[PDB]
C-alpha cells in the first residue's frame, strides 16, 4: 500500500533534516541556539535530537524493505 | 426583535440621562463642542480616509458581485453578453478609484502638527473636513456602486434578451456613474482649503 | 426541561420504554439548574464572611 | 531550414489537394501519418448532401460504439486488452460485419448471464434469509421476512411503525456484499429483514407496504429449524445454478478473451477509416472530374516533406495523379503553430489556456518559461520548500519515460505534464529562499555578517548592531531572530516587487514594440508605443530608478534625510514643482518635465493614431477606449506586483508559526519524552509544510503568478484570439478515454 | 562593498549573456538563448535589489534575546 | 502626555486586529461561498475541480493582504506612540480590512456564480475570471491607502 512509500518518504526526509538539526545543535549554530528562549542545553538537544533521527531512521529502514518486499 | 429593543433601549438611556443632566442643572455637561474641540483631529482626518478608500471599495465590491451574478447568470444561456458587459464591472471599478484617489490626496495632508498647534483653528478644520470629506466621497462611492451594479444586472439581463437594448441601461449606468463622480468633486472641494496639519 | 420533557411525552405516548430515558435527559437537563443553586448557595455562604464596613 | 517558431508561430501556407476520387483514402491515410495538414471545412455550409462520406461515417461510428460496448463488457469482467500501408478497404467492411456478429452473440450472452445471475441474487438471498439465527425469527403465517435496500430499511421500519401503531417487532440484519439490481443498474446494500404480526389482513398490508419498497419478500417455512429443508433445497439449487452459470460464463469469458486480443487494433483501424472521411467529407467533391478538393493549413518549412510524402504514395499508386499539391494565397487567418518540446510544452500550455496567439506575434510562452517559475518563487522564496518541490519535480523527469506509457489520472496527469514547470519553480525557489536567506523558517549563516553586534550586553538587553559591511549574496543572517526583521525585510520586498514588476512589464511592452515591427505598423508605434513608453517610463520607471538610487546613497554619513519615495512620488503630481526631502539635484526640474510628459502622453496615444486616420470613426472610440485601459493598466499592475512580497510575506509567516509550533517546542525536552515528542512534532510538522506551504501556499503563488502573466504581462503585448494549430494527424486513442467521454 | 559591486557583477553577467547568444547551441537555440539570458537577468536582478537594500540600510538590527556569549 | 497619550497604543492595536480580522471575514465569506459553489458544480463536473479553485485562492489573497498591513502596523506599535501614529495605523488596518471585506464577499458571491455558469457555459470561465481580478483589485487598493498611511506613520512623531 502506499501508506509504506509515504512513512518512508516522511522518515527519509525526518533523518536528513533532525541530523542537519543535531550537528546544528551540536555546533552551537547560531540560528538555533543563538537566543535566549533557544535551548540552553546545545549539545544536549543534539543528543535528544540523534536519537530521534535514528528512530526515524529505523523507521525507513523498515518501511523501505516492507515496500520493496510488497 | 433583539436588534430593535437595543435601539429602544439605548434611546430610553439617552433620553433619561438627558434628562437627568437637564433636570439636575447640568445639561451642558454633554458638550458636544467641547467634545469636538478635545477630540484628536488625528481620529477624524484617519477616520475620513479609511472611510471613504473603505466605503468606496465596499460599494464598488457592492456593484460588482451584483453586476458579476447577474452576467454570469445571463452567460448561461449568452455567452457574447459577457466581453460588452465588462463595461458594467469597469464602471464599478471607477468607484474604487475615486475612494483610492481621495485617500491618497487627503493623507497627503496627514502631517504632525506641533503640540501647541494641535488643536487650532486650521487643525480642527482640517480634521473635520477631511472626516466630512472622506465619508461623503465613500458614502457617494458606496451608493454609486450598489445603483452601477443593480443597473449593470439590468443591462446583463437586458443584453442577453436582445442585444440592441443594451446600451439605453449603458446610458442609464453613466447616469449613475456621475453620482460617483459628484462625490468625489464634492469630497475635493470640502478639503480644497484643508490645510495640512501643522 | 421544556424541550425534552415535550419531545418526551409526545414520544412516550408512542413508545412506552421512552419514559425513562426521558426521565434520564430530563434529570440531566435538571442537574444545571442545580449547578446553578450550588453556585448561588456558595456565593451566599461567602457573602458575609469575613465582610467588614 | 527547419522553422524552430517558439519565439514566433510558424509560417503557414494554405495548400490545395487535387485528390483523384480512386486514391482518395489512401491520400487521407497519407496526409494522417504525415500529421502536418489542418484541412479547412470546405462543407462548412449547411445544404443538402453536405457531407459525402456520412454513410461511412455512420458506420465506423457505430463500430466505435460497439467496440466501447465490448470495452465496457471487458471492463465489466475485469479482463485486459493487448494493448501491444492502409487496410484493404475490405477489411474495413470485415471489421463492420464482425462488430456487428460480435455485438449480436455478446448482447445474447450477457442476457442469459444476466437472467442467470438475477436468478441467482434472488437465491443468494432467500438463502440468507434461511441462514439466519432463530433468534431472528423469534418475536397460518406469523411474521412476513424479506430482503430490502440498506436506503429504505429505515423508511420501511418507519412505516410498519405508524401502520402497526407502535407495537412493532422489526429487526433488520445487514447483507455484507452488494447486489446488484437490475432495475438502477446499481450493485445496492441490501438488507433482510423480519417484522412479525398475526392477523391476516395486517400481514398482507405489511406484505404490500414492503414490496411498494421493492424489497424481496420470501416465505419462511417456520420460526424453528423446520426450515432446513428450505436451506438444503436451496442449496442444491444454488448448486445447479452455480454450474449453469459458470457453463455460460466460461462461454462468455472465452469470447471476450478473444476480441480482447485485437480490440485495440481494431479500435485504431476504425478510428483511423472515421477521422480519414472525416477529412474527406470536408472536401468539395467535384463530380465533374471526381476529384476531391481539399483545402488545408501546413507549416512552410513542411511544404517539402508534404510534397516529398505526396510524390512517394502517387509513385506507389502508379503515375495517375499529377499536380496534387497547389499553394494558393488566401485572406483566411492562418492557424498558430508554436513548436513545443517536453521542456516548454507546459508553459506554452499556460500561456495558450489565457488565449492562442495571433498568426506570427511573439509568443508569451517562451519568457512564461522563465517569468512565471521566479516570479512563483519570488512568492515562494523558502530554499527548504523550493527543495521538496524541486525533489517532486525531479522525480517527475527522471522516471518520465516510466511514467510516459503510465495511466495517471488527473493529479498526477497535471504533475507529469507541468513537471518541468514545477522543476523551474522549485530551483528558482531555491535559489530565491537563498537570497531571502530562508530555509524552514531557518536562515543559512554562510558569509560573514555585515552586522557586528556590541561587543558586551546583559541578559535580556536590547542591542543594536553596527553596519561593518554588506552580506554578498541574500538578506543578512543578522536580520534572523531580530524584533526589526520585517521593518527592513518589507522594504525590500515591497521594493523588489515593485522593481521585479516593473521590468516584467517594461520586458511585455518592448515584446509589443517588437510585433509593431514584424507587422509593420508604424502608426502603432508612433501612436500606440511611444505614449505608452514614455507615460510608463517617465512615471514607473522614475520611481524605480528612485528607489535603486536611493539604495545607492548613504543618507546618514551623508546627513541628509532620506526621503520617502511614496510621498516623492505623490507630491511630484499633487504638488508638481516642490520637494520636501531633496532625493538627487535638479529634483523638481527633472520631476516637472517627467509630469508634463506623462501628462502630454495621454492626449498622444488618445489622439496621434485617430487623427492620423482622419486627417491621412470607430478607430477614435476603439483608440480612446485603449488609452483608458492603458492609463489604468499602468498604475495597476505596478499595484499588483506588490502581491510577490504579500505572498512572500505570507509564505514567510507561516514557515515560522509552523517551525515555532510543533518542532521548535520538542526541542525544548530531553529523554525518552524528549525523542518521543520531538519524532511525533517532527512528522506533525512536515505533514503541516507539505499540506499548508507546499500545497496551499504553493498553489496561491502559482495562481497569482498566472495572474500577472495573463493580466499584468501580456496585457502589455499579446493580442490573442488566433486560430489554433490543430493538424490532422493520428494517435492511440485510449479505451479509457474513449468510453469516458462516450 | 558599493554600487559598483552592483556594476561589476552586472558587467560579468552582461559579458556571459552575449556570449551564451553567441555560443547558444542551434537546436533550440532561441529556447536556449530566452530561457538562459531571462533567466540570468531576472536572477541578478533579484540579487542585486537585495545586494543594494543592504547596501546603506537605515535600519539595523536591533533584538533583546541575543546571549552575551555569541 | 499631550502628543504620546496612554491610549495610543489602542488605536494602533486595534487598527493591526481589524486588518486581520475583516480581511480574513472576507475572505472566509470568499473561501465559504466558492468552495459551495464548487462543491456543487464538482459533482457532476470533478474535471472541472481544480479549474473552480481559483476563486478560493482569490479570496486567500484578501487574508494575506490583511496580514500584511496588521505585520506593518504590528511592527510600528510602542507603548509612548504619538496619537497621530495610533490612529495612522487605526487608518491603515480600517481600510485594508474594510477594503478586504468588500473584496472577500464580492470574490465570494461571484466566484460561486462563475464555477456555476462556468459548469453551464465553459465561456463564462475566462469572465468570471476576470469579474474576480477587478474584486481583487479592491482589496489591493485598501492595502495600498493602508501602505501609504504606514509609510507616513513615522514622519516628525515625538
Amino acid at each position: 500500500t502506499g501508506k509504506a512509500w509515504c512513512c518512508t518518504v516522511l522518515s527519509a526526509f525526518g533523518v536528513v533534516i533532525l541530523s542537519v538539526i543535531a550537528h546544528l545543535f551540536n555546533t552551537n549554530h547560531e540560528s538555533f541556539v543563538g537566543s535566549i528562549n533557544d535551548p540552553e542545553d546545545g549539545p544536549a538537544v543534539a543528543h535528544t535530537v540523534y536519537l530521534a533521527a535514528l528512530v526515524y531512521l529505523v523507521f525507513f529502514v523498515f518501511c523501505g524493505f516492507q515496500v520493496y518486499l510488497a | 426583535s433583539f436588534s430593535h429593543f437595543l435601539y429602544y433601549l439605548v434611546l430610553i438611556v439617552v433620553i433619561v440621562y438627558g434628562l437627568y443632566k437637564l433636570f439636575t442643572g447640568h445639561g451642558s455637561d454633554i458638550n458636544f463642542g467641547k467634545f469636538l474641540l478635545r477630540t484628536s483631529p488625528y481620529m477624524w482626518a484617519n477616520l475620513g480616509i479609511a472611510l471613504c478608500v473603505g466605503l468606496s471599495v465596499v460599494g464598488a465590491a457592492w456593484g460588482i458581485f451584483i453586476t458579476g451574478s447577474s452576467m454570469i447568470g445571463a452567460g448561461v444561456r449568452a455567452p457574447r453578453i459577457t466581453t460588452k458587459n465588462l463595461i458594467s464591472i469597469i464602471f464599478c471599478e471607477v468607484v474604487a478609484i475615486y475612494g483610492l484617489i481621495i485617500a491618497i490626496v487627503f493623507s497627503s495632508k496627514l502631517t504632525v502638527a506641533t503640540a501647541e498647534n494641535m488643536y487650532s483653528k486650521s487643525n480642527l478644520y482640517t480634521g473635520y473636513s477631511l472626516f466630512w470629506a472622506g465619508i461623503t466621497v465613500g458614502a457617494s462611492n458606496l451608493i454609486c456602486g450598489i445603483a452601477v451594479g443593480i443597473t449593470g444586472a439590468t443591462a446583463a439581463i437586458s443584453d442577453a434578451a436582445d442585444s440592441a437594448l443594451f446600451v439605453k441601461i449603458l446610458v442609464i449606468e453613466i447616469f449613475g456613474s456621475i453620482l460617483g463622480l459628484l462625490g468625489l468633486i464634492v469630497g475635493l472641494l470640502m478639503a480644497g482649503k484643508a490645510s495640512e496639519f501643522q | 426541561i421544556g424541550i425534552v420533557g415535550d419531545a418526551g411525552v409526545r414520544g412516550s405516548s408512542q413508545q412506552p420504554r421512552l419514559f425513562v430515558g426521558m426521565i434520564l435527559i430530563l434529570i440531566f437537563a435538571e442537574v444545571l439548574g442545580l449547578y446553578g443553586l450550588i453556585v448561588a448557595l456558595l456565593l451566599n455562604s461567602r457573602a458575609t464572611q469575613d465582610v467588614v464596613c | 531550414e527547419k522553422e524552430e517558431a517558439i519565439f514566433r508561430s510558424a509560417e503557414m501556407a494554405l495548400v490545395q489537394f487535387y485528390i483523384p476520387q480512386e486514391i482518395s483514402r489512401d491520400s487521407a491515410y497519407t496526409l494522417g501519418q504525415l500529421g502536418l495538414v489542418q484541412f479547412r471545412d470546405l462543407n462548412s455550409k449547411v445544404r443538402a448532401f453536405q457531407r459525402t462520406f456520412v454513410n461511412e461515417i455512420r458506420r465506423l461510428d457505430n463500430v466505435e460504439r460497439q467496440y466501447r460496448y465490448f470495452y465496457s463488457l471487458l471492463k465489466k469482467h475485469d479482463i485486459k486488452l493487448y494493448e501491444g500501408v492502409p487496410p484493404s478497404g475490405s477489411v474495413i467492411d470485415d471489421y463492420v460485419r464482425n462488430a456487428s456478429y460480435l455485438e449480436e452473440r455478446l448482447i445474447q450472452m450477457e442476457d442469459a448471464t444476466d437472467q442467470i445471475e438475477v436468478q441467482k441474487n434472488d437465491l443468494e438471498q432467500y438463502r440468507f434469509i434461511l441462514q439466519s439465527g432463530d433468534e431472528f425469527f423469534l418475536k397460518s403465517v406469523n411474521y412476513v421476512t424479506g430482503v430490502i435496500a440498506r436506503d429504505k430499511v429505515a423508511t420501511l421500519e418507519q412505516i410498519l411503525w405508524r401502520v402497526l401503531r407502535g407495537n412493532l417487532f422489526f429487526k433488520t440484519v445487514e447483507i455484507e456484499q452488494p447486489v446488484y439490481d437490475v432495475k438502477t443498474r446499481e450493485y445496492k446494500h441490501k438488507n433482510a429483514f423480519i417484522v412479525f404480526s398475526h392477523g391476516d389482513l395486517i400481514i398482507k398490508r405489511i406484505r404490500k407496504i414492503a414490496e411498494s419498497l421493492d424489497a424481496n419478500l420470501y416465505d419462511v417455512d417456520s420460526s424453528n429449524e423446520g426450515r432446513s429443508q428450505q436451506l438444503a433445497k436451496v442449496n442444491k439449487n444454488l448448486s445447479d445454478l452455480y454450474t449453469v452459470l459458470k457453463t455460460t460464463s466460461t462461454t462468455l469469458e472465452s469470447e471476450l478473451y478473444a476480441i480482447a486480443k485485437e480490440l485495440d487494433s481494431w479500435f485504431q483501424d476504425v478510428t483511423r477509416e472515421k477521422a480519414i472521411f472525416e477529412i474527406l467529407n470536408k472536401s468539395n467533391y467535384d463530380t465533374n472530374r471526381k476529384i476531391l478538393i481539399a483545402e488545408g493549413w501546413i507549416p512552410r518549412d513542411e511544404l517539402a516533406t508534404l510534397q516529398a510524402r505526396l510524390g512517394e504514395m502517387i509513385a506507389r499508386l502508379g503515375i495517375d495523379v499529377p499536380s496534387i499539391i497547389q499553394v494558393l494565397d488566401t485572406n483566411h487567418t492562418p492557424p498558430t503553430f508554436h513548436r513545443t518540446n517536453k521542456f516548454t510544452a507546459g508553459f506554452q500550455s499556460i500561456c495558450d489556456c489565457y488565449g492562442i496567439a495571433q498568426y506570427r506575434e511573439i509568443n508569451a510562452g517562451l519568457p512564461t518559461i522563465v517569468t512565471f517559475p521566479f516570479m512563483f518563487a519570488i512568492m515562494f522564496g523558502d530554499m527548504g520548500h523550493g527543495f521538496l518541490m524541486t525533489l517532486a519535480a525531479l522525480s517527475l523527469v527522471l522516471n518520465e519515460k516510466k511514467i510516459n506509457k503510465m495511466k495517471r489520472g488527473e493529479i498526477f496527469d497535471m504533475a507529469f505534464t507541468g513537471r518541468y514547470i514545477i522543476l523551474l519553480m522549485g530551483v528558482f525557489s531555491m535559489y530565491t529562499g537563498f537570497l531571502y536567506n530562508d530555509i524552514f523558517s531557518k536562515t543559512m549563516t554562510i558569509f560573514k555578517s555585515g552586522w557586528k553586534w556590541p561587543d558586551h550586553w546583559k541578559k535580556g538587553e536590547s542591542i543594536t548592531a553596527t553596519s561593518v559591511g554588506t552580506y554578498p549574496i541574500g538578506l543578512d543572517w543578522a536580520w534572523h531572530g531580530t524584533e526589526n526583521a520585517l521593518l527592513f525585510s518589507n522594504s525590500y520586498k515591497m521594493k523588489l516587487s515593485i522593481l521585479m514588476g516593473f521590468i516584467h512589464m517594461t520586458y511585455s511592452y518592448f515584446f509589443s514594440l517588437a510585433n509593431h515591427l514584424y507587422f509593420n505598423s508604424m502608426i502603432d508605434i508612433i501612436g500606440n508605443f511611444i505614449p505608452g513608453l514614455l507615460f510608463m517610463q517617465g512615471i514607473f520607471g522614475y520611481l524605480s530608478v528612485c528607489i535603486v538610487y536611493k539604495w545607492a546613497v548613504d543618507w546618514v554619513k551623508d546627513g541628509k534625510p532620506a526621503p520617502g519615495l511614496l510621498n516623492m512620488l505623490i507630491n511630484m503630481f499633487l504638488s508638481p514643482g516642490t520637494i520636501d526631502d531633496e532625493l538627487y539635484p535638479h529634483q523638481a526640474k527633472v520631476q516637472v518635465f517627467l509630469l508634463l510628459m506623462a501628462l502630454v502622453c495621454i492626449p498622444w496615444l488618445l489622439l496621434v493614431k485617430p487623427l492620423h486616420f482622419k486627417f491621412t470613426g470607430d478607430i477614435m472610440i476603439h483608440q480612446v477606449i485603449h488609452t483608458i485601459e492603458f492609463c489604468l493598466n499602468c498604475v495597476s499592475h505596478t499595484a499588483s506586483y506588490l502581491r510577490l512580497w504579500a505572498l512572500s510575506l505570507a509564505h514567510a509567516q507561516l514557515s515560522s508559526v509552523l517551525w515555532t509550533m510543533t518542532i521548535q517546542i520538542a526541542f525544548g525536552f530531553r529523554g525518552f519524552v524528549g525523542v518521543f515528542m520531538t519524532v511525533a512534532l517532527f512528522a506533525m510538522w512536515f505533514a503541516l509544510t507539505c499540506a499548508v506551504l507546499v500545497l496551499m501556499e504553493g498553489t496561491s503563488a502559482m495562481l497569482h503568478s498566472l495572474r500577472l502573466h495573463w493580466v499584468e504581462s501580456m496585457s502589455k503585448f499579446f493580442v490573442g484570439e488566433g486560430l489554433p494549430y490543430e493538424p490532422f494527424a493520428f494517435e492511440y486513442k485510449d479505451m479509457e478515454v474513449a468510453v469516458a467521454s462516450a | 562593498s558599493s554600487f559598483y559591486t552592483v556594476v561589476g557583477v552586472f558587467i560579468v553577467v552582461s559579458a556571459m549573456s552575449v556570449l551564451f547568444w553567441i555560443m547558444a547551441p542551434k537546436n533550440n537555440q532561441a529556447v536556449w538563448r530566452s530561457t538562459v539570458i531571462l533567466t540570468l537577468a531576472m536572477m541578478f536582478l533579484m540579487w542585486a535589489i537585495t545586494f543594494l537594500c543592504q547596501l546603506h540600510p537605515l535600519v539595523a538590527p536591533r533584538r533583546s534575546d541575543l546571549r552575551p556569549e555569541f | 502626555t499631550e502628543l504620546c497619550p496612554v491610549y495610543a497604543p489602542f488605536f494602533g492595536a486595534i487598527g493591526c486586529a481589524s486588518a486581520i480580522i475583516f480581511t480574513s471575514l472576507g475572505a472566509a465569506y470568499g473561501t465559504a461561498k466558492s468552495g459551495v459553489g464548487i462543491c456543487a458544480t464538482c459533482v457532476l463536473r470533478p474535471d472541472l475541480l481544480f479549474k473552480n479553485i481559483v476563486p478560493v485562492i482569490m479570496a486567500g489573497i484578501i487574508a494575506i493582504y490583511g496580514l500584511v498591513v496588521s505585520v506593518l502596523v504590528c511592527y510600528s506599535l510602542g507603548q509612548k506612540q504619538a496619537l497621530y501614529t495610533g490612529f495612522i495605523q487605526l487608518g491603515a488596518g480600517l481600510s485594508v480590512g474594510l477594503s478586504g471585506l468588500a473584496a472577500g464577499f464580492a470574490i465570494g458571491i461571484v466566484g460561486d456564480a462563475g464555477v456555476r455558469g462556468s459548469s453551464q457555459q465553459p465561456r463564462l470561465f475566462v469572465g468570471m475570471i476576470l469579474i474576480l481580478i477587478f474584486a481583487e483589485v479592491l482589496g489591493l487598493y485598501g492595502l495600498i491607502v493602508a501602505l501609504l498611511l504606514n509609510s507616513r506613520a513615522t514622519q516628525d512623531v515625538v
